[PDB]
């Protein structure tokens, strides 16, 4: 998943929001089982 | 009665007046302020892609 060669990392929006950030967390998405209320997944 | 009252903080400042386009000259030695940079040159034609 980390390949070899060089893959230039592009921009994609640069944000004036001036807050004070020292922690950061990943958010995923789960789909409702409607039969363990969420469907099992993983990231 | 409506009240403009004007703060300043730390943020930088997203509130702005107009900013005028005025006019492009080319081939002349002209005075240039593109975008807060300022200098003296003539503007040709640029066959760089960027
Ligand atoms: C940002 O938050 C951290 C943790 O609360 C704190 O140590 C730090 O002083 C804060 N930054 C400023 C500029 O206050």
């Amino acid at each position: 998943d980390l390949p070899q060669g060089f893959s230039a990392l592009e921009p994609l929006v640069d944000l004036p929001i001036g807050i004070n950030i020292t922690r950061f967390q990943t958010l995923l998405a789960l789909h409702r089982s409607y039969l363990s209320g969420w469907t099992a997944g993983a990231a | 009665v409506v009240v403009l009252s004007f703060e300043l903080l730390h943020a930088p400042a997203t509130v702005c007046g107009p900013k005028k386009s005025t006019n492009l000259v080319k081939n002349k030695c002209v005075n240039f302020n593109f975008n807060g940079l300022t200098g003296t040159g003539v503007l040709t034609e640029s066959n760089k892609k960027f």
